[PDB]
């Protein structure tokens, strides 16, 4: 999962559930337990397009 | 305790009532360099004196709307008390001296969550047992 | 730190006015008390449906014992036509001379009430004759509440509590529930049709000192056992019959003509006899399929996860993964709950569909308001336990479900697409509102116009259809029992429809409401029935398949049923919860239930009164509505007192304008919001606190009303102003222009 | 008539039952309810 | 005593903490974030329940919840 | 014929039986 | 896959349905 | 088959035009109403039977459902065209024309061109692409 990558979401609790998002930075730190950060192309509700991630609940698309 | 002298503030109806007196009751004390009004949150307008102030307000959000008004005077120093009617002054806010937006050491994790918010349990987990869904002792 | 209530600790530490109403509502959901087993859970479910018992059979012990003290039952059974019933008497010691006037009625001597309620029409079809049979009924119905009293008593005593085990035994509940419960009281109410209320129609008088002397049929009690079982057909009532004399009689008891008799427009009581005895035979068969442990039998258990069909692998019943659901359904106790509200709310719309068209009482059919009050009762009756039946479903959803015991079932696969049934609930529902109101709207306009044959009139033609089939040779489709050549009609191996021309001389009389005439204006109101069970099926689904959560909130069940929102926040999310969607829906079926039965009133306001071709030409367009049925019949209603004087409608003129107010007053708990009503009752007790001589105080601050209370104090009025309002229009337009 | 009368037998039973269960009995019935409402635990 | 958890989705941000009207939330030093800081809730005696820390939030499906439960006289904000 | 004056105060006495019955329950179940 | 088990029983009651339109349009009796 | 006679016969719609105003709208579409089937009120009704409105109930279906899906598939193949530009955001507001009547003499032919989607499998969506709740 690298810079600049499409990825869908398995986290079903979240607003983009199975939406394709663009990654916008991946932590090197190793200990902050959501390292990537996906950009989406639509809005939740009333507000943010990018949310924190894991890398076990993100499939990429190409 | 708690001491300072009370802003220029003419009376006001949106003050304490029965249960200030027989329940609780808060106090904010702040210094000013400067003899300035500010917006009473009973109401109103108060001109705030020059030495250590004292007001006593009804309940804890109102302290904090004003202690976030005083910040907006260029006033961060507000100790807010909570005054029980024997006369026990306990000191809340801010309680290690600190204020709360910015991270001290020695504070606790308390109410806190190991999991995702997502992956809480079913209610029929926790059926007929004195825990609710939040509490949840796995994960 | 108060005692009340007793039942949550939570809730007794209130310092507001809130403990007292949420004390209320919460007193019978025994599942959230504080320091509840689920074994004490259902003792306490055990034990109240004892004491609830004992209300109905207090309830119509108070029917029984008004009417044999107030009311006229001796005089009213010998002119049942000619002569109102009366439910009981008038003590309100505020009327002046012009109400004591006005409401003595019916040959009474004091002022009076006429029972619109039908039960005259019940006793006199069973074989009730005299004041003293109805007070001696009274007087048991007494002590059978309080045997039932006395065993709710019994069983929290606790030698006498039962255990869950008994409980979940839902085999051994099924076998007794359909032999006993069912099967064996069906038995033995042709047990009373058979000896007591046949030969009371017959004119004999038979009572306790008389039915172990005289049997009810001169071939009795040899007849069954031999297998001469076509003597108790032989001769039935013939035609000129008149009810309750000797004078034309038979000695039939089980016979099968079909359709009614010739003089009370009813069924027969053989017909019905012969009923209860085919229901029994069949019911008692049915309540031997499960097995308790005789060894032989079914089990539940096994049925939900059998996947062999003959050799073959399919994954349950119809090929349906029905696995887990034994103890999906058996330990849940909402699940139980929806099925039987669902299973009461069609028998009950099928009591009302019924009772009108094949009515089963004597000379029921002649009082116009009995009939029409009867309807309308058990529609509504019929739509809040529709709409009880999908909040339970909700209740099961948040409260009772999990999915892993549930994992690749029949009920993971409607969640697993739920998104697919509110998307087609809601076309639907915008198809039949598109196309109803609009081809109204274009009735509407043409007539407003000038060209009332400019109207789109689409004729009925699939249920006229129905009715041609069954023996309406009125429209003349002449198929499949309207075609006498068919093999339908004729049954050509056998030849046994011996119902069959007693029925086609009900279904083919003009003068019953057996299978009415339809036409263009009853096209359209079925699609606004249509349109109205589709939105509160799609507002009621939409809160049980959503009760777990969506992308607004994805923690649904982690807050409860009745929440108010979640705040402000993701735009706003007021009305939320599947609370609230079990809340809207009460809403849409008093709208629907406002359809249905403004259109079964206005249908036969239009044949009692004669002038058919009143409905059959303005119903098709909405002024006709709104002309002819509201504002036309309301005209001897809002008269029920003048300046000039007040006749026996005044209280129907009074209660019609009581749900007005009580439909207005919920309006201010709808529209007007918790934090208006919260900076003004502080502001009251601003007032309170600094006045003299007010040596009151609040022991729990003044608080106003919660978000999901004001929901259901503002429901509560606009059902009451619902109710109050039509139930004095269709008694009160009714039984002044029959 | 100009009067509530009753041809019915016991016919002053509703004359002394319609004030006592709408008017004379309820507030003390509304005192009873009232003092295991506002009761105090210990 | 409304009941306000905290899950381990936080980014450490400070909004929920500005937004609380009664101070309830404050930061402690964590090693999950960037910021290093995660909210806690020791005054939850003082949740007024008004779910405005719940509006602030900006991790998709909140890290803050605040489940309304027994309220009393310092959680429903009366001043009589 | 309606039922004579005895009748009422006969059914009075009666329904007492469902009356402390009814108070046996009501308090049974711990209100 | 090609259904078997969908089809067969929505054609079955289709069937159910072509008998009753066939009484409606009196084709057969 | 039924009581409802054509409006030629009925003796309830004759009196529809023997008393009645000129102008345009109660002389020659009225006289058109008369091959209408009426019941008793001289009303005329819409009937379904087998072949004698057959082809008289389906110029209704036909004429409107060819342009119910005209709306429909130039409303879909424009939001297809311009997601495919990366602009849908804005495109949206502010309608491009030029495109949006490309895309409605595409959909002239469409009952010739959704079937040429099915069997290609490209209308409908799969499951594992579409934003769902938790379910
Ligand atoms: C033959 C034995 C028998 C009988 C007569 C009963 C009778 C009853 N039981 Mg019991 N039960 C039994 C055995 C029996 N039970 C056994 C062995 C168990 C152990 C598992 C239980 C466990 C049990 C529990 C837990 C409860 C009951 C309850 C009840 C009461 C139901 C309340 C009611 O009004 O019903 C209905 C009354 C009617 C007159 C039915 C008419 C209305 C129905 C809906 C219409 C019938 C029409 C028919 C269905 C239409 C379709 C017919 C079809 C052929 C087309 C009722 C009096 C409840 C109770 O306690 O109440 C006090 C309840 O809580 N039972
Ligand atoms: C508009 C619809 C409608 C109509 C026409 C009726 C008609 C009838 N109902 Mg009613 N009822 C309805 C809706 C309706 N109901 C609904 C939705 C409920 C559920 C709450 C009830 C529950 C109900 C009960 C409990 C009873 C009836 C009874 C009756 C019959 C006699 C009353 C009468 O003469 O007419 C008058 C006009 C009316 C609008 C009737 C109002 C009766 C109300 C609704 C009773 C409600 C009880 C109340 C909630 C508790 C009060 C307790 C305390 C304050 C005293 C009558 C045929 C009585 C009966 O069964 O006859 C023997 C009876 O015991 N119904
Ligand atoms: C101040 C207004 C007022 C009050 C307090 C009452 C009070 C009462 N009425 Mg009443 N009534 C009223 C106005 C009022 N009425 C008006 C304006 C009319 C039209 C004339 C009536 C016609 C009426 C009838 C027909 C009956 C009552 C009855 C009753 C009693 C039953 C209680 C109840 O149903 O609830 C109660 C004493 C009932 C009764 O007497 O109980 C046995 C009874 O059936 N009232
Ligand atoms: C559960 C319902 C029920 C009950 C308790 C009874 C009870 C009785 N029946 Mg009855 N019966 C019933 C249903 C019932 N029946 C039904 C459904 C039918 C229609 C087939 C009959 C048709 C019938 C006949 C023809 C006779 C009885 C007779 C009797 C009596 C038997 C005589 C005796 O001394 O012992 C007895 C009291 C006999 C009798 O002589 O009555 C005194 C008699 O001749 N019954
Ligand atoms: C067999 C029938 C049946 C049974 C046993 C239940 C049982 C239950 N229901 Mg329920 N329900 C039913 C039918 C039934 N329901 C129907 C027919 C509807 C559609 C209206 C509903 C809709 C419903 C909802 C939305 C909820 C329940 C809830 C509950 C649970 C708690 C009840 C409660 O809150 O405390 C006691 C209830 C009261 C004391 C009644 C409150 C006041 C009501 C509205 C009566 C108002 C009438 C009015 C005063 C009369 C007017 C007087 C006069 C002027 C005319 C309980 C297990 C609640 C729950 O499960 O919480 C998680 C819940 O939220 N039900
Ligand atoms: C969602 C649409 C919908 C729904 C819920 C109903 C529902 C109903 N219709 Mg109806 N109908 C519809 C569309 C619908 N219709 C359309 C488009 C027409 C042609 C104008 C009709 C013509 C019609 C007649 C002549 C009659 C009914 C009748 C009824 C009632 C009984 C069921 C029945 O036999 O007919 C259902 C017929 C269907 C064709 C089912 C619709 C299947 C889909 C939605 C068709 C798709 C649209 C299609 C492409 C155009 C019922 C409440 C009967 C009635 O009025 O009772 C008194 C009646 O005799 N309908
Ligand atoms: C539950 C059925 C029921 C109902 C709805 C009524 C209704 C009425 N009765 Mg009553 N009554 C009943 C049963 C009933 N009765 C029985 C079984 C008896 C025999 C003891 C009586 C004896 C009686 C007399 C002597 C009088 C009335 C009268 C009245 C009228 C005014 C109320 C009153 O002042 O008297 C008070 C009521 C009583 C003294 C007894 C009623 C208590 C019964 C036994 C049970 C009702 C409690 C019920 C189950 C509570 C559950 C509801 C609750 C959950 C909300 C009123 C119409 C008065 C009248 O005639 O008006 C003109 C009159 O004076 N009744
Ligand atoms: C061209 C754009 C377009 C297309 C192809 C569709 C297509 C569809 N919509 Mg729809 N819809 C649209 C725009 C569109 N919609 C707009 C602008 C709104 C807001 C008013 C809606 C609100 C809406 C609702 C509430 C529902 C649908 C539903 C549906 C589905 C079936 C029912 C139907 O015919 O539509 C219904 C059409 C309308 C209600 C009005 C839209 C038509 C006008 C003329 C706008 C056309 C846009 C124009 C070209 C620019 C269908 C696939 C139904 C569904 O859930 O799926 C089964 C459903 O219930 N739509
Ligand atoms: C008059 C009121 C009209 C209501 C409108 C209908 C609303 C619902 C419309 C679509 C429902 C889809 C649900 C069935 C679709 C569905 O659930 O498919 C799934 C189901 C299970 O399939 P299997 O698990 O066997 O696997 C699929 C393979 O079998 C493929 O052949 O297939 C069936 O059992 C056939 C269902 C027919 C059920 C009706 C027959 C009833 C028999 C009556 C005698
Ligand atoms: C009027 C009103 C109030 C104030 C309501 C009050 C103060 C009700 C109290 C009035 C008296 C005390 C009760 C009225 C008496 C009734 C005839 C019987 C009630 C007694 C119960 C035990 C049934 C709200 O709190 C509210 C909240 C949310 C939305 C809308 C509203 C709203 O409309
Ligand atoms: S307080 Fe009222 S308006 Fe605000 S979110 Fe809650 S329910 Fe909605
Ligand atoms: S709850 Fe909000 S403010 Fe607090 S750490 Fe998480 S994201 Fe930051
Ligand atoms: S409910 Fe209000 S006081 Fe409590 S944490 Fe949230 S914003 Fe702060």
């Amino acid at each position: 999962v690298q810079r600049g990558s499409k990825v869908r979401i398995l986290r079903p609790e979240s607003y983009w559930f199975q939406d394709v998002g663009t990654v916008a930075s991946i932590e090197q730190g190793g200990t902050s337990r959501y390292p990537v950060i996906v950009r989406f192309d639509k809005v939740n509700y009333a507000g943010v397009n990018t949310n924190n991630f894991a890398q076990d609940e993100l499939v990429e698309v190409e | 305790t708690l001491s300072g002298q009370t802003p220029i503030f003419g009376g006001s109806t949106g003050g304490l009532l029965k249960k200030a007196e027989v329940e609780e009751k808060y106090a904010i004390t702040w210094t000013s360099p400067k003899e300035q009004v500010f917006e009473m949150p009973t109401g109103g307008a108060a001109i705030m004196r020059q030495g250590q102030n004292l007001l006593y307000l009804a309940r804890k959000e109102q302290c904090i709307a004003l202690g976030g008004q005083l910040r907006k005077f260029k006033i961060t120093d507000y100790k807010i008390y909570r005054i029980y009617p024997n006369g026990e002054t306990v000191y809340i806010h801010p309680a290690d001296g600190v204020f709360p937006e910015k991270v001290n050491q020695g504070r606790e994790k308390v109410r806190y969550n190991d999991r995702r918010i997502g992956q809480n349990p079913s209610p029929s987990k926790v059926k007929f047992s004195g825990i609710a869904t939040y509490d949840a002792p796995n994960s | 730190a108060t005692k009340f209530p007793k039942f949550s600790q939570d809730l007794a530490n209130d310092p507001t006015t809130r403990r007292i109403f949420y004390a209320i509502a919460t007193a019978h959901d025994f599942e959230s008390h504080d320091g509840m087993t689920e074994e004490n859970l259902y003792q306490r479910i055990f034990a109240s449906h004892f004491g609830h018992l004992a209300i109905i059979f207090l309830w119509a012990s108070g029917i029984l014992f008004h009417v044999a003290w107030q009311g006229n039952f001796e005089v009213w059974i010998k002119d049942p036509v000619h002569v109102r019933p009366i439910a009981h008497a008038i003590w309100d010691a505020q009327f002046g001379p012009g109400a004591i006037k006005a409401f003595t009625q019916a040959g009474a001597r004091n002022p009076v009430d006429i029972c619109y309620s039908g039960v005259y029409h019940w006793w006199y079809t069973i074989g009730l004759r005299t004041n003293t049979e109805l007070y001696v009924g009274a007087l048991f119905l007494i002590l059978l509440a309080a045997v039932f009293l006395f065993a709710g008593w019994l069983h929290l005593q606790p030698r006498y509590r039962p255990n869950l085990g008994w409980f979940k035994n839902s085999e051994a509940r099924l076998n007794h529930h359909l032999a006993g419960l069912f099967g064996v009281s069906s038995l033995a109410w042709a047990g009373h049709l058979v000896h007591v209320a046949i030969p009371e129609s017959r004119g004999q008088h038979v009572g306790w000192d008389n039915f172990l002397s005289t049997p009810p049929h001169p071939a009795g009690l040899w007849a069954f056992f031999t297998g001469n079982w076509g003597a108790y057909a032989q001769n039935p009532d013939t035609a000129e019959h008149v009810f309750s004399t000797s004078q034309g009689a038979g000695t039939a008891i089980l016979t099968f003509l079909g359709g009614f008799h010739p003089q009370t427009q009813s069924l027969w009581l053989t017909d019905m006899a012969h009923h209860h005895l085919a229901i029994a035979v069949v019911l008692i068969i049915a309540g031997h399929m499960y097995r308790t442990n005789w060894r032989i039998g079914h089990s539940i258990k096994e049925m939900m996860d059998s996947k062999t069909f003959f050799g073959r692998k399919v994954e349950g019943p119809f090929n349906l993964p029905h696995q887990g659901l034994y103890e999906t359904v058996n330990n849940s106790l909402h699940f139980q709950l929806s099925l039987a509200l669902a299973c009461l709310g069609v028998a009950s719309s099928l009591t009302a569909q019924h009772m009108y068209s094949m009515p089963p009482y004597a000379f029921i059919a002649k009082d116009f308001t009995t009939m029409a009050a009867l309807y309308t009762h058990h529609q509504y009756i019929a739509g809040f336990l529709m709409v009880g039946a999908f909040s339970h479903a909700a209740i099961f959803w948040i409260k009772d479900y999990d999915p892993e015991q549930n994992k690749g079932n029949v009920l993971e696969r409607v969640l697993k697409h739920k998104e697919a049934i509110i998307a087609h609930l809601s076309w639907v529902s915008l198809f039949l509102g598109f196309h109803t109101l609009g081809l109204y709207v274009h009735n509407d306009v043409e007539v407003a116009f000038g060209a009332a044959d400019k109207q789109i009139l689409i004729e009925p033609v699939f249920a006229q259809f129905i009715q041609s089939a069954n023996g309406k040779i009125l429209y003349g489709f002449h198929t499949l029992l309207s075609n006498p050549d068919s093999i339908a009609f004729t049954a050509w191996p056998n030849h046994a429809n011996v119902w069959l021309p007693g029925w086609l001389d009900a279904i083919n009389n003009g003068t019953n409401s057996l299978f009415l005439t339809i036409g263009p204006g009853d096209f359209y109101v079925h699609h606004a029935i249509a349109l109205g069970l589709h939105v509160t099926t799609l507002i009621l689904v939409k809160g049980a398949l959503d009760a777990r959560g969506s992308k607004l909130m994805p923690d649904k069940k982690d807050f409860g049923y009745a929440f108010p929102c979640d705040g402000p926040g993701r735009g706003g999310t007021c009305d939320i919860s599947a609370w609230d969607a079990s809340y809207l829906a009460v809403f849409w079926m008093l709208n629907t239930l406002g359809w249905v039965t403004f259109y079964w009133h206005w249908k036969h306001l239009s044949i009692w009164q004669g002038n058919v071709a009143q409905f059959n030409e303005s119903s098709t367009y909405l002024m006709g509505w709104f002309r002819d049925y509201l504002w036309a019949n309301s005209a001897q209603l809002i008269n029920g007192y003048n300046p000039y004087g007040t006749n026996n409608l005044a209280v129907w003129a009074w209660m019609f304008l009581f749900g007005h107010l009580a439909w207005a007053v919920s309006f201010m708990f709808l529209i007007t919001w918790r934090g208006y009503w919260q900076e003004l009752i502080e502001t009251l007790a601003w007032a309170h606190e600094q006045t003299p001589l007010s040596f009151g105080y609040w022991r729990d601050k003044p608080v106003a009303l919660s978000i999901v209370q004001a929901r259901l104090v503002g429901l509560t009025h606009f059902t009451v102003g619902y109710i109050a309002t039509y139930g004095a229009f269709l008694i009160a337009s009714t039984a002044s222009k029959f | 008539m100009t009067q509530l009368t009753g041809d019915y037998a016991a016919s002053w039973l509703p004359w002394i039952m319609i004030p006592l269960v709408f008017y004379i009995l309820p507030f003390p019935v509304f005192a009873i309810l009232f003092l295991w409402i506002q009761k105090e635990a210990s | 005593s409304h009941t306000v958890k905290i899950y381990d989705t936080c980014i450490g941000c400070t909004q929920c903490v500005r937004a609380c009207p009664t101070d309830v939330l404050e930061m402690v030093p964590w090693d999950g974030c960037r910021a290093g800081q995660i909210a806690s809730s020791p005054r939850t005696e003082d949740c007024v329940g008004c779910k405005r820390c719940e509006t602030a939030c900006p991790t998709d499906f909140l890290s803050i919840r605040v489940y309304l439960g027994a309220e009393t006289t310092r959680s429903m904000g009366l001043a009589y | 014929m309606s039922i004579s004056d005895t009748q009422v105060y006969i059914a009075l006495v009666v329904a007492l039986v469902p009356g402390f019955l009814a108070w046996r329950l009501a308090t049974e179940l711990y209100k | 896959p090609p259904y078997t088990f969908r089809t067969a029983w929505a054609l079955l009651l289709l069937a159910i349905n072509f008998i009753v339109a066939a009484y409606y349009f009196h084709i057969i009796e | 088959n039924t009581t409802l006679v054509p409006c030629y016969k009925s003796p309830a719609f004759v009196e529809r035009m023997k008393n009645a105003p000129d102008s345009y709208y109660t002389t020659k579409p009225l006289k058109a109403y008369s091959q209408l089937l009426c019941g008793e009120d001289g009303l005329p009704r819409i009937a379904l039977d087998r072949l004698s409105l057959a082809v008289d109930v389906a110029i209704p279906i036909a004429i409107f459902l060819y342009t119910a899906g005209f709306i429909g598939w130039s409303g879909r193949s424009y939001l297809q065209a311009i997601k495919k530009q990366d602009k849908a955001e804005e495109k949206e507001v502010f309608i491009d024309v030029p495109l949006f009547i490309s895309c409605m003499v595409m959909a002239l032919f469409w009952p010739m061109a959704v079937i040429k989607e099915l069997l290609a499998g490209e209308l409908v969506a799969k499951d594992e692409e579409i934003p769902i709740s938790v379910r």
